[PDB]
């Protein structure tokens, strides 16, 4: 999708945990994940505890991308939900779309992606670190 | 930018406390800083050399000033065998009354520390007799440190920074070092000995006001110019000289009697000046070797490029070694540390074997402390040389420059080298531990006659070949009417034989089966430390588990838990592992030296000879027995002057113990603990208004290994030094 | 009279100097661009 | 931020992308193997450096390589 | 504690040689050895030992002595477990021998 | 710089390894090697046939002649180098 | 015995050395 | 003799150690009634101590100033009862063990399941190689001359360096 997030999506019913985001989420960086459910059931939170996911649409704020992707892995390998979307909320109310970027999962091939970081030789043909001395660059 | 690691943009953007630790820890790594060129690197190293030299001379000037001001040099000169030398006076507002009376010792009336560095004997030999002389030496070294600091400031100026071609001038630098810094300095020391120290030993008072009008020899430059150099050797000091006075003295300035002065139990001062003169001439001739500006001389590149055995025995010979050494500061530094480590181990052996300072080999505390000092420093330099060789392999070794070189062939057959070091270490460890455990069980079962006691016949044969005549080998120097015993029979032999065949010297101590076993233990330690260091240096560029190790640098945490697990895989981790083994083998060497000399000084060498063959003998006769004056420095009934040594003993125990924290527990546990503490501080009232600037994180893996190793080493040193000082002080023998 | 110099210099140096150096070093650590 | 590189010994078996916990890796089209795809690292700023991709590579001496470098608030995995 | 408990009560266990309590002194020394042997596993890491095993495997391969069951270093969890077990065995053995040799002889 | 002194692909070193004596023929090198060896062995034999004393019997001519024994090693090596080079 | 004037002279020389050490350290600079 | 050592048959400290060793057990003997197996065990210990000391005196061992035998690992022929003859014995036995292991390794490599032949040993074949390794210095020399003992060196795996 695009960089838009519905702030009024209902949240899973949770009793409050001591694992939530700290002061550096309203200051630096915050993440949210939204998914669609078919029934009311109980899932384990990545910040400990258990929460009931609402039937319909859900929204949940986390502190790092690892927590959102671990929750997405739980929503995949368990009871099948595969339309989750992970965002990144800045303190100036600016949202950025991260997971399912091109609309499809990264493991499936998608025409229109550009290879980044690809190297045109085997790993044993990197230059020696003597040849990059006093240059600032590296042999990667 | 304005952030603290101005030299590392990567570290300055770290939002955590890791930035401060890594900025402190990588301050001197001048090769990896941001925007560093070779010329600027060499200039900064030159300035740092000047600053470090100034630090050395300031430290020596401080020693001189404190002995001059708060010392008892006046009283110690008049009676060296009974007056305790003084380091400095103690100022402590934490002292009680009984600590003030307990530390009030020597001839002074204030609390005071007794010097165990032997600076009193050294200054007493070289002509110091009053506190004014020490104060003037302190002033001279202060002015020298000031001059060196100004020179270091001056050579970073834009018109005084030397170019890169000046630094890589190997022939000129080695010529000037070998001639000047060695030979001319040795010649000047021989001149000082002959002009000041030898006349001061004979009762004359030679200082800056009368040295230019007092002849050191009665003739004076006439035997030197005419060629009758043997006139300087006639009439030596008789064996009734009494150091510092004139009865039985001589008028000789260059002799080679050999052996020891009979009263001071040290070598003759005329032997030392002659030795320095010979070394001076040899070093000037040796510095007359390399071509600098006048056609004659060698080129170091041609010598290295020529030395190829005829049919591929050593590959391409030493071709390309000149380019690798000059362009890599890590190889030069590694060679320097290896040579210096050999040198300081040599000084450790020779200063107890052949003492040169008057009235040492009778203090026994300076004698123990200096040996342990120099042996630990030797171990440190030896480990550092291999560490910098590993660094040179990581980021300075060019494989195309060294094609089929004598250095690349070392990497070609590195597996054979590591496997054979493994075989030697395993063989030595198996056999010496088996012999020690066999002797333990045999002594424990009431049958000490079943012990395996190998007589060390090779080293005893060497002692006999040097002249020792109780083993009955009757070979070379021990047997008269031999070519070796006749050829030197009228130069240095009689003094050497009267010094080696007496029982009061440390020259070639009598050795038995315990010496055999502990020498095998020492060889085990040396081979295993060499194993770890050589394996790290040779596998620094890669192995089967990590073929691209050179891309990740010299020091990195790991390569993940994949393909089995890659804990401690870098060459830095090989250094970290070999540090423990160096500490272990230096502890073995110092334990052997200290117990052997403790039994010899007390006239009870049979105790060592009987109890050194099994481990329980060591444990109950050296460590348990000699700790009694140390741990009783303070108790429930009071305290004495060894309370500070007891406190430092427990201090070293605690530091060595808290090293095991960082060495055994690893980051994850501590990172989760830090996160819980972060929640605690952020979610408590009153105290959450105080906010950190750097986010607290756990110590990194390499940082943790370094911190635990530094703790281990500091605790090691601070628990061995109080024992080796207080046990010798608590027995006086 | 040189019997005052320990009791003057040792507290001044050992206490006052590294405290000011710690404060100055901390301030220089935490200043930014 | 750490730097991730993928070399041409890739076989396109997708295990590195599945093993990634930070959505760093993705599959782009390619013609150098039978699967017709090669791994890519377009989001290396979200790399934490846990090297789960390197454990999942089946090729002899892994094609996807993670070099630990500069540390940020994302590569340190800090929630505070 | 150090002077009046450990140093003062180890006299029975260090002087037990040549008597009926000499096994306690033997176990004292052996448990010290095992406790120190634990720190080898507790401080070091797997990758160094794997590379050293590679260097040994080269010589074995050279002499046609390579086992088909390929030799590997102990795993990280196993290395920690071995170090901990050796540490506990050495400590409990040292305390066991010290207590028994002290309290039997007084 | 310097000269190409590497000879790993040849059975003998080039003549330029001798520096200032790169043009001396092999016969002079061998004759001087034998003479220097004989004189040096005689000079060092004058230190064990006669007991060298503290200043009385030192005889600095025998000392200067004693340096011919290591010099005789270099002369017979240079004799071989010039012989293989054809000079 | 070392007089007070000698100790103060040594202190002055050490102070000059300290100022030069500061100059060298700030010539290498941070 | 060698290193100033005296023979143990001519050493007074060795005899003093003999007397102390037998006197300790004799003092231990005085609290037991005769005919009891404790008494018989203690007198057997005394006889064993006397026999051991007599053997150490008769074998020609050299004792030092402490009265304990000192082994001369020099290689002299008169001290070949020390290190050298046990050296030859151990070298033969260790070569036997190594050659038996190597032969079974070759056999297990040449089979269809090399891994299962090393955790579960083929006992008849293992006993065959184990007993046939008695001529290891000849078989190893024959394999060395035939070129089967050593791999050429370009066929063993090596780290990149
Ligand atoms: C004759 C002229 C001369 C002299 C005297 C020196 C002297 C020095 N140069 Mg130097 N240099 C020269 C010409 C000369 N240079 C030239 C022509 C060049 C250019 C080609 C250089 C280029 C150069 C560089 C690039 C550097 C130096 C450095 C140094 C210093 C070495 C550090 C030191 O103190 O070691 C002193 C060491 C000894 C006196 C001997 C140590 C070895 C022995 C075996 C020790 C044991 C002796 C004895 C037993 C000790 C016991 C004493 C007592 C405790 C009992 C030293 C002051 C370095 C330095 O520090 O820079 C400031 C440095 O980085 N020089
Ligand atoms: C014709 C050749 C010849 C010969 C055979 C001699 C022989 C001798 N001269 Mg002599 N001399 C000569 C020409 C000669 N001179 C000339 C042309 C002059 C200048 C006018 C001098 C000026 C001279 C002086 C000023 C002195 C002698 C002395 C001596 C005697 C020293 C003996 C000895 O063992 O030296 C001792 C050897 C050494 C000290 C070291 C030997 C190593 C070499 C030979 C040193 C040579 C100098 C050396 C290069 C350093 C000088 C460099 C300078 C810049 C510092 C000896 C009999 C000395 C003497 O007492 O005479 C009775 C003396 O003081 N000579
Ligand atoms: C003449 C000797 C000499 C010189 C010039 C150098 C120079 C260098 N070494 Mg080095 N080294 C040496 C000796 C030397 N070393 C020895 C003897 C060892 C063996 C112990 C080492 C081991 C070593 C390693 C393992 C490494 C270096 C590295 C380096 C480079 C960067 C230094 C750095 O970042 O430190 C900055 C300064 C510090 C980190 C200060 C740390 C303070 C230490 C830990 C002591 C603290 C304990 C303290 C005294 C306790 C107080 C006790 C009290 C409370 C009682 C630099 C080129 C590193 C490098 O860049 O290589 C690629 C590297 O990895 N060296
Ligand atoms: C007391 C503690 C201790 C002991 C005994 C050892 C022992 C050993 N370490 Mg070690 N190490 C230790 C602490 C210790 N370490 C610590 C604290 C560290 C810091 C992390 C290290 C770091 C370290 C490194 C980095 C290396 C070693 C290596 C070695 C081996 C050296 C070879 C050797 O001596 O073989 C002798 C073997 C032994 C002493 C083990 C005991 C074996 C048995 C029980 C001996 C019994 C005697 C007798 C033969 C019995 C007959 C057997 C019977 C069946 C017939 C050996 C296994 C090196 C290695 O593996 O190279 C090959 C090596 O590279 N260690
Ligand atoms: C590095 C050598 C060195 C060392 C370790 C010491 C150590 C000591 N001095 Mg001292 N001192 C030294 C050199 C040294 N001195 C020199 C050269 C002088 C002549 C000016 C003096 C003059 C002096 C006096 C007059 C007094 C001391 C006192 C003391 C003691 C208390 C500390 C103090 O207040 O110092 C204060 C010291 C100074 C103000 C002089 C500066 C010391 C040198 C020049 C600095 C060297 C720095 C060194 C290289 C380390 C650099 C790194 C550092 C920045 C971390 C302490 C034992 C006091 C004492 O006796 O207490 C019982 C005391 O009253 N010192
Ligand atoms: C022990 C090793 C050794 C060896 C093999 C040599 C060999 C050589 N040196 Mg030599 N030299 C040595 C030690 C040695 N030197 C020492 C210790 C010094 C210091 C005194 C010198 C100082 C020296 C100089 C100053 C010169 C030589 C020169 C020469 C070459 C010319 C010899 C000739 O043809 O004589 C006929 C010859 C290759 C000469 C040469 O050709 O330079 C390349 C030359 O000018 N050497
Ligand atoms: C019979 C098998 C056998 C043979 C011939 C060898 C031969 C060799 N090993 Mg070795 N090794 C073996 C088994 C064997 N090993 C085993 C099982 C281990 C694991 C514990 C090791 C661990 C090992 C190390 C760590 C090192 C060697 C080294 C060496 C070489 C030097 C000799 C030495 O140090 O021996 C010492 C041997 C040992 C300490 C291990 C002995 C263990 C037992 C007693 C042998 C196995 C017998 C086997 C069970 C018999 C079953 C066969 C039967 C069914 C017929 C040599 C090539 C060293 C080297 O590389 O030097 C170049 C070296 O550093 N080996
Ligand atoms: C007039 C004599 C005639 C016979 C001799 C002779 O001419 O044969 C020459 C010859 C063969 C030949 C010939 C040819 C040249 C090939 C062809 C000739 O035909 C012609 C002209 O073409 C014929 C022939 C047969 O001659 C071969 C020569 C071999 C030679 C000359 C071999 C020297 C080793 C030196 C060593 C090992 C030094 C060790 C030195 C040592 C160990 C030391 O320096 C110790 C030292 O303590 C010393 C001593 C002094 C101290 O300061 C320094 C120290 C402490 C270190
Ligand atoms: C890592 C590395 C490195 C390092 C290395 C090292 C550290 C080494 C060491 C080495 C060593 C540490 C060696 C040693 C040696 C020694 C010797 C070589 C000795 C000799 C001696 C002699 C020869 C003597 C003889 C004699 C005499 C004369 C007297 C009498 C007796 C007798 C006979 C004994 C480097 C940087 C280079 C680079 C590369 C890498
Ligand atoms: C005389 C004597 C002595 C000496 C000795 C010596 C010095 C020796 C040496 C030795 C040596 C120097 C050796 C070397 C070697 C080399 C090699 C190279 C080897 C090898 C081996 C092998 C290879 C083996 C193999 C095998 C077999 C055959 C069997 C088992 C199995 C195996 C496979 C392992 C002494 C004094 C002690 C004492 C007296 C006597
Ligand atoms: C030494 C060591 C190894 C190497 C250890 C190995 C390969 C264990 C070898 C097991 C042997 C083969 C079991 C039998 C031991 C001896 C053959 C028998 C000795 C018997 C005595 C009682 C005499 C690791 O793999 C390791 C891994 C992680 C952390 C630390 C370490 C570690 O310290
Ligand atoms: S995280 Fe720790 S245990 Fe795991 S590979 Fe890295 S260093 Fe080894
Ligand atoms: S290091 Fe971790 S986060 Fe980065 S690409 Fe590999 S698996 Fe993904």
């Amino acid at each position: 999708t695009s960089d838009v997030l519905n702030l009024q999506i209902p949240t899973p019913t949770f009793g409050g945990s001591t694992g939530g985001w700290l002061r550096a989420a309203e200051i630096e960086e915050k993440y949210a994940i939204t998914w669609t459910s078919k029934k009311e059931q109980i899932f384990e939170m990545p910040t400990s505890g258990a929460a009931i996911m609402q039937k319909g649409e859900n929204l949940l704020y986390l502190a790092k991308k690892e927590q959102c992707l671990a929750l997405s892995t739980q929503l995949r390998t368990l009871f099948k939900i595969s339309d989750y979307k992970i965002y990144r909320i800045f303190p100036n109310s600016e949202v950025q779309y991260l997971h399912p970027k091109d609309g499809v999962f990264p493991e499936k091939l998608n025409e229109g992606r550009i290879g980044v970081g690809n190297v045109g030789y085997s790993i044993g043909k990197n230059p020696n670190p003597v040849n990059v001395k006093f240059t600032g660059k590296n042999t990667f | 930018a304005t952030k603290f690691p101005k030299f590392s943009q990567a570290l300055a953007q770290d939002p955590a406390t890791r930035r401060i630790w890594y900025g402190i820890a990588t301050a001197h790594d001048l090769e990896s800083h941001d925007g560093m060129t070779e010329e600027n690197l060499y200039q900064k190293i030159f300035a740092s050399h000047f600053g470090h030299l100034a630090i050395i001379f300031l430290w020596t000037s401080g020693n001189l000033f404190h002995v001059a001001w708060q010392g008892n040099f006046q009283q110690w000169v008049l009676n060296p065998l009974k007056v305790k030398p003084i380091a400095h006076a103690i100022w402590d507002p934490h002292f009680g009354q009984s600590a003030i009376k307990a530390f009030t010792r020597g001839g002074v009336s204030y609390p005071v520390n007794i010097a165990t560095s032997g600076v009193y004997h050294w200054w007493y030999t070289v002509g110091m007799r009053t506190n004014e002389d020490l104060y003037f030496g302190a002033l001279g070294l202060l002015v020298l440190s000031t001059t060196l600091l100004f020179a270091g400031w001056l050579h970073l100026q834009p018109k005084f920074r030397p170019g890169i071609a000046w630094f890589k001038n190997n022939e000129s630098r080695l010529n000037h070092h070998l001639s000047g810094l060695f030979g001319v300095s040795s010649l000047a020391w021989s001149g000082h000995l002959i002009h000041v120290a030898i006349p001061e030993s004979r009762g004359q008072h030679i200082r800056w006001n009368n040295f230019t009008s007092t002849l050191p020899h009665p003739e004076g430059l006439t035997p030197f110019f005419t060629g009758n150099w043997g006139l300087y050797a006639e009439n030596p000091d008789t064996a009734q000289h009494i150091f510092g006075t004139s009865e039985g003295a001589g008028t000789a300035i260059l002799t080679f009697l050999g052996g020891f002065h009979p009263q001071t139990q040290s070598m003759w001062l005329t032997d030392i000046a002659h030795h320095h003169l010979a070394i001076a001439v040899v070093f000037i001739f040796a510095g007359h070797m390399y071509r600098t500006n006048w056609g004659i001389g060698h080129s170091m590149k041609e010598i290295l490029d020529a030395h190829v055995p005829p049919k591929g025995r050593l590959g391409a010979g030493h071709r390309g070694l000149f380019e690798t050494i000059t362009d890599s500061l890590h190889m030069q530094l590694g060679l320097a540390l290896a040579s210096l480590g050999v040198a300081t181990s040599l000084v450790a052996q020779h200063m107890y074997a052949l003492p040169s300072y008057a009235f040492m080999a009778k203090d026994y505390v300076t004698q123990a402390a200096l040996y342990t000092h120099h042996q630990y420093i030797a171990g440190f330099l030896m480990v550092g040389a291999f560490a910098h060789g590993a660094i040179f392999f990581v980021r300075d070794y060019d494989p195309e420059v060294n094609k089929d070189n004598v250095l690349a062939r070392m990497l070609q057959h590195k597996e054979a080298i590591i496997s054979h070091l493994s075989w030697v270490s395993l063989f030595l460890g198996f056999h010496t531990l088996g012999l020690y455990i066999h002797n333990d069980v045999c002594v424990a079962f009431g049958t000490p006659e079943k012990q395996i006691l190998f007589e060390p016949v090779f080293a005893q044969f060497i002692q006999a070949a040097s002249g020792k005549a109780l083993y009955g080998f009757d070979v070379l120097l021990s047997s008269s009417t031999s070519a070796a015993s006749v050829a030197s029979s009228k130069i240095w032999l009689p003094g050497w034989m009267e010094a080696i065949n007496s029982g009061k010297n440390s020259l070639f101590l009598t050795i038995g089966p315990g010496d055999f076993l502990v020498h095998h233990a020492i060889a085990l330690g040396l081979h295993t430390t060499t194993l770890i260091l050589v394996k790290g240096a040779l596998d620094a560029r890669g192995s089967k588990l990590m073929p691209d190790k050179k891309d990740f640098g010299y020091s990195f945490p790991c390569d993940g838990p994949g393909r089995g697990g890659t804990c401690d895989i870098s060459a830095w981790d090989a250094f970290y592992l070999a540090m423990f083994w160096m500490l272990n083998t230096i502890s073995w060497v110092t334990f052997y030296w200290h117990w052997k000399h403790l039994t010899v000084w007390g006239g009870n060498a049979a105790a060592f000879n009987e109890s050194s063959t099994y481990i329980m003998g060591w444990l109950r006769d050296y460590l348990w027995l000699n700790s009694s004056p140390l741990i009783n420095g303070y108790n429930a009934f009071g305290m004495n002057a060894q309370a500070v040594w007891a406190w430092m003993f427990l201090f070293g125990h605690l530091i060595w113990a808290t090293g095991f924290m960082f060495l055994i527990s690893w980051r994850g546990y501590w990172q989760e603990l830090i996160e819980t503490l972060v929640w605690a501080h952020e979610r408590t009232p009153i105290a959450n208004l105080v906010k950190w600037r750097d986010k607290p994180v756990a110590l990194s893996i390499v940082q943790a290994r370094l911190v635990g190793l530094a703790h281990f080493t500091v605790g090691f040193i601070f628990t061995f030094a109080p024992f080796v000082i207080a046990s010798t002080t608590g027995k006086f023998a | 009279s040189a019997s005052f110099l320990p009791s003057i210099l040792t507290p001044v140096v050992t206490l006052v100097f590294p405290g000011l150096m710690f404060a100055l070093f901390f301030v220089l650590i935490e200043q930014e661009e | 931020s750490h730097s991730v590189r993928v070399y041409d010994t890739c076989i396109g078996c997708t295990q590195c992308v599945r093993a990634c916990p930070c959505d760093v890796l993705e599959m782009v089209p390619w013609d150098g193997c039978k699967a017709g795809q090669i791994a890519s690292a377009p989001r290396a700023e979200d790399c934490i450096g846990c090297k789960r991709c390197e454990t999942a590579c089946p090729t002899d001496f892994l094609s996807v390589r993670v070099y630990l470098g500069s540390e940020t608030t994302r590569s340190l995995g800090l929630t505070y | 504690w150090l002077r009046d408990f450990l140093w003062s009560q180890a006299s029975q266990v260090i002087q037990s040689y040549g008597s009926a309590l000499s096994a306690y002194g033997i176990i004292f020394l052996g448990a010290h050895f095992i406790w120190a042997f634990s720190l080898m596993f507790l401080f070091s890491g797997r990758g160094y030992w794997q590379e050293l095993i590679e260097s040994v495997v080269w010589a074995h391969n050279k002499l046609k002595l390579a086992p088909a069951i390929q030799p590997r270093a102990l795993s990280i969890t196993q290395g920690r477990a071995v170090g901990l077990a050796h540490y506990l065995l050495g400590g409990i053995g040292t305390t066991w021998s010290f207590f028994l040799a002290r309290i039997i002889s007084v | 710089e310097a000269a190409d002194t590497w000879w790993g692909d040849k059975d003998y070193p080039p003549s330029i390894v001798l520096g200032i004596g790169k043009d001396v023929p092999s016969s002079i090198f061998g004759v001087t090697s034998g003479l220097a060896f004989a004189i040096g062995v005689y000079c060092v034999a004058q230190s064990n046939l006669v007991n060298i004393l503290s200043g009385s019997t030192v005889n600095g001519f025998y000392v200067a002649g004693a340096l011919l024994v290591p010099y005789s090693w270099g002369l017979h090596v240079a004799a071989w180098i010039q012989k293989q080079n054809g000079k | 015995m070392i007089t007070d004037s000698q100790i103060f002279f040594a202190l002055c020389i050490a102070l000059t050395a300290a100022v030069l050490a500061i100059g060298l350290g700030r010539q290498l600079y941070v | 003799d060698v290193s100033g050592l005296t023979p143990c048959k001519d050493s007074a400290v060795f005899k003093k150690r003999l007397d102390g060793s037998v006197k300790k057990l004799q003092a231990r003997l005085a609290n037991y009634t005769e005919g009891t197996p404790a008494y018989l065990a203690l007198e057997q210990q005394i006889d064993q101590t006397k026999a051991r000391f007599a053997k150490y005196g008769d074998k020609g061992l050299l004792c030092g100033a402490d009265g304990l035998p000192h082994l001369i690992a020099d290689g002299r022929p008169d001290h070949a009862g020390e290190f050298v003859i046990p050296a030859f014995g151990f070298l033969y036995i260790a070569g036997w063990i190594g050659w038996a292991g190597r032969s079974y390794l070759q056999f297990s490599k040449k089979t269809d399941k090399p891994n299962e032949n090393e955790i579960i040993i083929n006992v008849p074949v293992a006993l065959g190689m184990m007993s046939g390794a008695f001529l290891w210095p000849l078989a190893a020399w024959k394999e060395l001359i035939n070129g089967q003992l050593l791999v050429p060196g370009d066929e063993v795996t090596v780290s990149p360096r």
